[PDB]
């Protein structure tokens, strides 16, 4: 009766899981405390809690490195035991390591203080926030929006590039120091799956799937941008070229990663009203608590469980005053040990509702894998979370729902054009950041594999936009810049894939809900409400936590093990043949080598 | 024809922690189970064994109130077969239970902002308890195949860890005491009445 490796690493598990909830939930209040109420006080507080939890992970990850998953075979265990013995950071010498936050750090103080001052007045200036972001969303001048576009990509951009050079050296170094090839190979990982007979995927079949996912999407895009290429086109007609690609800087924000602000300018049937249902809940004096109160009767209405008595007393569900100040970006905080709250500054607005909708569908999550021990605590990969807030506020939006919750009047019309109009606007939002994100990712994954060197890092960069986006810069660039960099996630070091991922999971659910809801019509137009094998079906997954692989969790709510576009192109399929139409007299695709300044 | 001390373990001050959990043996008095019933701030009042109101004309030779803290999670242990965590290693009910099983919140007094850590569990131990045995035992656990000589290090852990009881926790992670009254009746003189 000795030991085996497996049972001494299930019973240090077992003290990590208690040790950790609770130097965890010290951490956790310490943020929402700063979160909710900046004190320099609270600030202090939250520094010195997460330090110690810091600090216990790098410990017991330590000394989880002295059980071998060579000699583990339980799936659950060598999850928890893989998850902990990552040592990332710390397999780079102190000195690197050092360096490298050091550069971290500086890009993100760069990007958030940013400023660009114009050509008149050199003390009045703009950072991207809330000045830069604002012309670029807003303008119809030419010039205006090109000078935003090119300063911010100047002024700050030429301070990234030294800085992102050397954190593409010190993360290979790491990444390849955690017995990965590049930095993209370990960002890549996240999908990763051995040993599950029938659910195994390895980290190159991710670029396999994204590229041929992206083929299949590559006709509506091409369809979107003939038509939006064109209504630019009538928008401002000495500038766009009716078989080039759109210059990157009238594109609706300062990256042209959402083509959402173009509505304004591509609306198909603008006289048709528009849903806004603000205004009906301002005239049923709507407050926050009814927001959130009616999210939870959705999320009720399908199965699932009303938020804790804890939620309601500990959130922060409206704007504390002026006589506080606190970060207003709403935030689905899951503390642990029973305590699941919300921060958002609301506004009695749709989007807010919408909004609302999404992240408690992020709680609803976080509430379902409690039970699954710590270190599985989390969505079946980085997908997950979002794709399930976002079905929420799907069905949350559609007119079907807006009439029973009385927020719109049964005396409103559907129509062809009206629908038209919203999966327009929802593909200027959705279709349009794909190919975008897909290029921007393989561009960093092959910084990082070394296949684009730094004498080519812009040149590669302009040529993927060119060929893969169909959009192109208006002004020459030389190395001195460095435009990646100059997008918060790039420069703040966060994956970006996951918003492909994302995007495609969740229609591959809402396709599986709406299915499992008895659904008629088209996919857009559905909402789950009221369907409790739906929940059931989205509870079983959800439930799971991280604990399964992420392909069973994927066949656990639509029957299939891998990513799929088919359900996208379903669900835009009548925006897809309306274009087509409108597209007859038009040139669908773009030439790479036009440009504004040649 | 005096009643038994009843608010003695209910409202006392401060309660055991469930691995060394403490026993009155209330006796040779009568009991006031009648109208602490209706108290009526109970999360759990569930006998196990005997009616609830009747246990009044009922004599029994010994009742054994034993009184602990768990976490709810955890109440639902304190139940005859249930092997939890707790019902293991704590505290077991004998699965000819017969006794009643009593639980209320505590959060107010038990929890407090910055860990209450003054109440323990066990969670480690070479084997299960046996029915109402208590373990006080501060032998580090062995958890690996090396000898530890009080070590407390690799594959050794202190049995014993605590709750780290707050009041934000929430409702399943919160601070309940609790109060189990083990009804015997054997020949030896009944003198527990109601
Ligand atoms: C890997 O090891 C873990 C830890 O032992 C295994 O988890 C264990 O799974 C079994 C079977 O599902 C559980 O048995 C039963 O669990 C319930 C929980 O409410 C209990 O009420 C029953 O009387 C019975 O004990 C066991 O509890 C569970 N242990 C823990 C700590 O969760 C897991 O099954 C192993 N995986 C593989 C693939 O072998
Ligand atoms: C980061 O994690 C890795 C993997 O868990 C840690 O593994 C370490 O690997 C080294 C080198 O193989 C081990 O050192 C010794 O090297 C000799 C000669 O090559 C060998 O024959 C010994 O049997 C032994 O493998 C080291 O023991 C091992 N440590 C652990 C905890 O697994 C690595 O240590 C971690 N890196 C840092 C900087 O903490
Ligand atoms: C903010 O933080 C401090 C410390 O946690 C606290 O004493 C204070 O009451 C909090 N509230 C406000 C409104 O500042
Ligand atoms: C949630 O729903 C149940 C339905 O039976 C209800 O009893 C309960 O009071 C509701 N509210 C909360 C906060 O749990
Ligand atoms: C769900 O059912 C209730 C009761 O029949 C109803 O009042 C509510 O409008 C329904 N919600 C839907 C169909 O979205
Ligand atoms: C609206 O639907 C009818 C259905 O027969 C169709 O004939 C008509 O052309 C549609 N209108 C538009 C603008 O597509």
């Amino acid at each position: 009766d000795p030991s085996t490796i497996e049972e001494q690493a299930k019973t240090f598990l077992d003290k990590f899981n208690h040790e950790a909830e609770d130097l965890f939930y010290q951490s956790s209040l310490a943020s929402w405390n700063y979160n909710t109420n900046i004190t320099e006080e609270n600030v202090q507080n939250m520094n010195n809690a997460g330090d110690k939890w810091s600090a216990f992970l790098k410990e017991q990850s330590t000394l989880a490195q002295m059980y071998p998953l060579q000699e583990i075979q339980n799936l659950t265990v060598k999850l928890q035991l893989q998850a902990l013995q990552q040592n990332g950071s710390s397999v780079l010498s102190e000195d690197k390591s050092k360096r490298l936050n050091t550069i971290l750090n500086t890009m993100s103080t760069i990007y958030s203080t940013g400023k660009v001052c114009n050509p008149d007045n050199p003390q009045e200036c703009l950072l991207l926030e809330p000045g830069l972001n604002e012309i670029m969303a807003n303008s119809l001048d030419y010039n205006e929006r090109l000078w935003a576009w090119e300063s911010w990509r100047s002024e700050v951009g030429k301070q990234l590039r030294p800085l992102y050079e050397e954190y593409v050296v010190l993360k290979n170094e790491m990444a390849r120091a955690n017995h990965y090839e590049d930095y993209g190979d370990y960002w890549r990982g996240d999908y990763e799956v051995n040993g599950v007979d029938g659910y195994d995927y390895s980290r190159g079949q991710l670029i396999e799937d994204v590229e041929h996912t992206f083929e299949e999407i590559k006709p509506l895009y091409e369809h979107l941008h003939a038509y939006v290429r064109a209504k630019l086109m009538n928008a401002y007609p000495s500038y766009i070229s009716p078989i080039g690609c759109l210059p990157a800087h009238l594109l609706g924000d300062m990256w042209g990663r959402f083509w959402t602000n173009l509505y304004s300018l591509t609306v198909p049937f603008g006289q048709k009203p528009n849903i806004d249902v603000t205004d009906a809940m301002v005239d049923q004096a709507w407050d926050a608590q009814r927001i959130f109160k009616e999210a939870e009767k959705f999320f009720v209405s399908v199965g699932l469980p009303n938020m804790t008595q804890g939620f309601w007393e500990n959130s922060m569900l409206t704007d504390p005053g002026n006589v506080q100040k606190a970060v207003c970006h709403p935030t689905a905080w899951d503390l642990g040990k029973g305590d699941f709250r919300i921060l958002m500054c609301t506004k009695v607005t749709m989007d807010d509702f919408l909004t609302a909708h999404h992240e408690m569908g992020h709680i609803q999550y976080d509430m379902a894998y409690a039970a699954q021990p710590f270190l599985l605590r989390n969505g079946a990969n980085e997908g997950f979370h979002e794709a399930v807030g976002e079905i929420m506020s799907l069905s949350a939006a559609t007119p079907k729902h807006l009439k029973s919750i009385g927020l719109l009047s049964p005396d409103f019309q559907e129509d062809n054009e009206t629908e038209i109009n919203f999966l327009l606007k929802q593909a200027l939002t959705i279709v349009g950041t794909l190919p975008f994100t897909y290029m921007l990712e393989k561009w960093r994954w092959m910084v990082f594999k070394g296949e684009i060197p730094k004498d080519q890092w812009m040149k590669k960069w302009w040529e993927m936009k060119r060929e893969i986006v169909g959009v192109v810069e208006p002004v020459p660039h030389d190395e001195t810049y460095c435009d990646p960099a100059s997008l918060f996630h790039v420069s703040n070091d966060y994956s970006f894939i996951r918003y492909y991922t994302r995007t495609l999971y969740q229609f591959q659910f809402q396709e599986a809900l709406c299915q499992a809801a008895k659904h008629e019509g088209p996919l857009h137009k559905c909402d789950i409400s009221n369907s409790t094998e739906a929940g059931q079906k989205l509870f079983n997954m959800l439930r799971l936590g991280k604990s399964e692989p992420w392909t069973l969790a994927l066949e656990n709510v639509v029957g299939a093990k891998n990513m799929n576009v088919r359900p996208l192109l379903n669900y835009f399929e009548p925006l897809f043949t309306w274009l087509k139409d409108q597209n007859k007299n038009s040139f669908v695709g773009w030439s790479t080598d036009w440009s504004p300044y040649a | 024809t005096n009643l038994c001390p009843f608010d003695e373990v209910f409202n006392a001050t401060r309660f055991a922690s469930v691995y060394a959990w403490n026993r009155k043996r209330i006796s040779n008095c009568v009991a006031d189970y009648s109208v602490l019933y209706n108290f009526a701030p109970f999360f759990t009042f569930k006998c196990y064994g005997v009616s609830p109101t009747k246990l009044n004309d009922l004599c029994f030779t010994n009742v054994y109130a034993d009184s602990f803290v768990i976490r709810g999670n955890e109440v639902s242990q304190i139940a005859p077969g249930q092997t939890g965590n707790i019902a293991d290693y704590n505290y077991k009910l004998p699965d000819d239970f017969t006794g009643c099983v009593i639980a209320w919140n505590s959060n107010k007094l038990d929890s407090k902002v910055g860990g209450n850590y003054n109440y323990r569990y066990r969670l480690f131990r070479k084997s299960n308890l046996k029915p109402f045995e208590r373990d006080i035992s501060t032998e580090i656990y062995q958890a690996g195949n090396k000898p530890c000589n009080g070590v407390a290090g690799v594959n050794c852990y202190f049995p014993l860890q605590s709750y780290g009881f707050r009041p934000t926790y929430g409702v399943g992670h919160q601070p309940y005491r609790v109060v189990v009254l083990s009804f015997e009746l054997l020949h030896a003189p009944a003198t527990v009445c109601g």
